[PDB]
DNA sequence: GCTGCCGGCGGCTGGAGAATCCCGGTGCCGAGGCCGCTCAATTGGTCGTAGACAGCTCTAGCACCGCTTAAACGCACGTACGCGCTGTCCCCCGCGTTTAAACCGCCAAGGGGATTACTCCCTAGTCTCCAGGCACGTCTCAGATATATACATCCTG
DNA sequence: CAGGATGTATATATCTGAGACGTGCCTGGAGACTAGGGAGTAATCCCCTTGGCGGTTTAAACGCGGGGGACAGCGCGTACGTGCGTTTTAGCGGTGCTAGAGCTGTCTACGACCAATTGAGCGGCCTGGGCACCGGGATTCTCCAGCCGCCGGCAGC
């Protein structure tokens, strides 16, 4: 059993806890979908941003600075990684 | 004839040199005033003195000695006027604060 | 051995010294508050250099900063931030 | 004699209390950095990722769906129900401005 | 014996038209004596333009349709026809406003 | 008798009929009667929050004078930017 | 002599020269590029068409010749990908777009 | 006196290229304008911080064109960034 | 009437896992002395933004009656709201298990990064003349009235 | 369950006229003709941290089973929002009329700028010793289901 998309990594436990963390009590089966929809577009927003500023650097490393830039760049800031 | 720092003459830890070189290689404008990079530091260490004594006070609240993001995170959060100002920024190994909808709580 | 950084490491520290004589800082929190630092330095500098091409000016003086300062930090920061800012002001203008 | 069992809702709470005060990253790093290298395949071959640049954007990610799950805790209370839906995380980022 | 109209019936016709339009629901002077008073606390003898008043009252306009938009999602969620404060209060919270 | 004529109870002026139209063109049917006054509390701290902008962008030009430059500027900072008045 | 402008040699309708003195005087960086004010006027020049084609398509759609700012919200806000652009924005006089919940109307 | 610099002249040209009998309001106008000018800011600024995060003292046709990708959603990026080209090598190859 | 009987009622008690505390041992590493360099502070002089004064002057605010139409007041009325009962069937929650994350060790190497010679592109200095801005000045063709028909309702049989 | 009468909307012929669009006039700012000197740029080397590999091992994800409780739906009370007739009240306006703040032009002056010297703030690099961490066991912390005395109906008479 080796054959499986990195998209399902995201396990339903995962989903489960950060809910938690959220401070949801019970939670549908069909949240740890629309869930993972939304994990997928939000890392696109951010991951396209972090491309492009990498590709103007013509660096070839996403760089932590960079995913920050990205970040803050979509309205939301990043602390712990400069500034 | 010997020199000093200008901070202990505008009475201050936070470096108002550096401040000033920062407006100044920041493009913000073509030319800044000597007395506003002075504003700009006693701003600057005024916010963080506040932020500090709030995340130490958690931190000793945790009887611990050394301040954690996890505390300053609860001190940002924990002060609603701080918690304005800091709103749309995430503080990484931060958390969230704890609360739960009191619906959820059991009946008795 | 080479190409040294800039940072408020000293700075910051230098305030928790004042203020909580007996109490450290992390690592991780200490780069977040270099962080903070720098956010709200731009915050308040991108609002003053605004002001100052906004009134077609072209110099960033002590006025400008309070402005950026009484319009970026809501209610009571304002206020003592402001007052903190004169008082530092007034501390570099008598002690030459 | 009888085994024990907990009232179901009550580990749920448990567990709210037990992460809303932790402070670790409630998702596997090795999955969450093989879906961040995937989906960053598609905008340009044979990337590299600082060690730094993958728990950035993942403590990032992470705190996002937090707060879009607290929203949906809290849309879900509005209308009156204790579980979460797929509508109410629609409604939650239609209203944040987010979908529409 | 006369004809009377079933309600929502007269405001749908009513939504259709004052969403079809652009022209301004909110009277000019009272509005203008609002910001006036509003701007009374903050700095005294102040001088408002009638295109200052122009911009504050489309930016208002602006933001409550936005509002009633998201608190009629609100209410049609909770299977509702009708727009209650709780509405407002939770658009308002998910927004982050009054967070 | 030359000037200070200080006005109160004008809130009242965003009448109900106004937020009904307001409503209608946000696109609801039915309406609460208790919605008007947290309709007119949330328009009253709107407002506060920008023409608090609005004179401070003023006290700093040092005039007395509020413009349609200065409310669009004040709304531009906020987020909420306006187009129309010389942007 | 024979003195020619910029934004013919350049091919566009937009004022490079202008927007080059323009990035000069904006305090946004200490010497700016020559190709940039082009590239710049050429982007702007790019979206006020798109944004101009799509509002006289709406008003040759509402039988009228002029433009007047409510066509501009419709075919800002019409288009997904422009009100993308202009999320955040409100236009003076522009209305909303008319739309009804399927919730609210009757059975038939 | 006190002469006001716009972008009316720009937008007519461009109205008149996409619709030669198809006019617009003094109120489009302004708004039309602060558009241009809101965009231009927007677009500008980005491309200084983008050169600001490099270390660069220089504003190029490569910081827009980034600065264009970033803001530009997709289409609009795609179609952007060729105009700007399209404009810059039109721009280089006589001089 | 009044005996039994029958089901609930909540009040309480201890067995049940969870959580916490502290002693005991253990590292790991934030906080401190050292070197020197690199840049920040000092003179010395400039020259040019920005303050003042002096006007002009358009313009924001006041009053004042006539209109009229929207705002406020009432009044049937039926429709949405809220609640209560019900019947599920589908989330939670332990248990066995299957496994895949996580560490730990050793390498090769593409990628990031500091120096160097340089060259050649954006700046700086003047002249010039044409494109943008504005005061008109129109005649418009863009708009607004009042008219006349089709329409979508809500009742009837 | 199909027609008829109705308050709504639709088109359309004049009015009818504020104002987008030339038309010049003017002017100021952008382009054309000269160095120039530092900002980026290949070329080079020099680390470095990154991705890869292969044993354990071990907690976590997973699939199954039971349950009960949250949820959706249907019937019922109800009262309040809604649509419409009746004052009435204040926006809207159009008339002048008033000074007030905006706005611009000049002289001046002082403070931000910048160059050559010189000293120390501090960023780094070890380093000894000090605080966060883990173990097991004793100590509490809640949480739950059965025993029981009490209570209120329930068949008879």
């Amino acid at each position: 059993k080796v054959l499986r998309d990195n998209i399902q990594g995201i396990t339903k436990p995962a989903i489960r806890r950060l809910a938690r963390r959220g401070g949801v009590k019970r939670i549908s089966g069909l949240i740890y979908e629309e869930t993972r929809g939304v994990l997928k577009v939000f890392l696109e927003n951010v991951i396209r941003d972090a491309v492009t500023y990498t590709e103007h650097a013509k660096r070839k490393t996403v760089t932590a600075m960079d995913v920050v830039y990205a970040l803050k760049r979509q309205g939301r800031t990043l602390y712990g990684f400069g500034g | 004839a010997k020199a000093k720092t200008r901070s202990s003459r505008a009475g201050l830890q936070f470096p108002v040199g550096r401040v000033h070189r920062l407006l100044r290689k920041g493009n913000y404008a073509e030319r800044v005033g000597a007395g506003a990079p002075v504003y700009l530091a006693a701003v600057l260490e005024y916010l963080t003195a506040e932020i500090l004594e709030l995340a130490g006070n958690a931190a000793r609240d945790n009887k611990k000695t050394r301040i954690i993001p996890r505390h300053l995170q609860l001190a940002v959060r924990n002060d609603e006027e701080l918690n304005k100002l800091l709103g749309r920024v995430t503080i990484a190994q931060g958390g969230v604060l704890p609360n739960i909808q009191s619906v959820l709580l059991p009946k008795c | 051995r080479k190409t040294r950084k800039e940072s408020y490491a000293i700075y910051v520290y230098k305030v928790l010294k004042q203020v909580h004589p007996d109490t450290g800082i992390s690592s991780k929190a200490m780069s977040i508050m270099n962080s903070f630092v720098n956010d709200v330095f731009e915050r308040i500098a991108g609002e003053a250099s605004r002001l100052a091409h906004y009134n077609k000016r072209s110099t960033i003086t002590s006025r400008e900063i309070q402005t950026a300062v009484r319009l970026l930090l809501p209610g009571e920061l304002a206020k003592h931030a402001v007052s903190e800012g004169t008082k530092a002001v007034t501390k570099y203008t008598s002690a030459k | 004699k009888k085994p024990h069992r907990y009232r179901p809702g009550t580990v749920a709470l448990r567990e709210i209390r037990r992460y809303q005060k932790s402070t670790e990253l409630l998702i596997r790093k090795l999955p969450f950095q093989r879906l961040v290298r995937e989906i960053a395949q598609d905008f340009k071959t044979d990337l590299r990722f600082q060690s730094s640049a993958v728990m950035a954007l993942q403590e990032a990610s992470e705190a996002y769906l937090v707060g879009l799950f607290e929203d949906t805790n809290l849309c879900a209370i509005h209308a009156k129900r204790v579980t979460i839906m797929p509508k109410d995380i629609q409604l939650a980022r239609r209203i944040r401005g987010e979908r529409a």
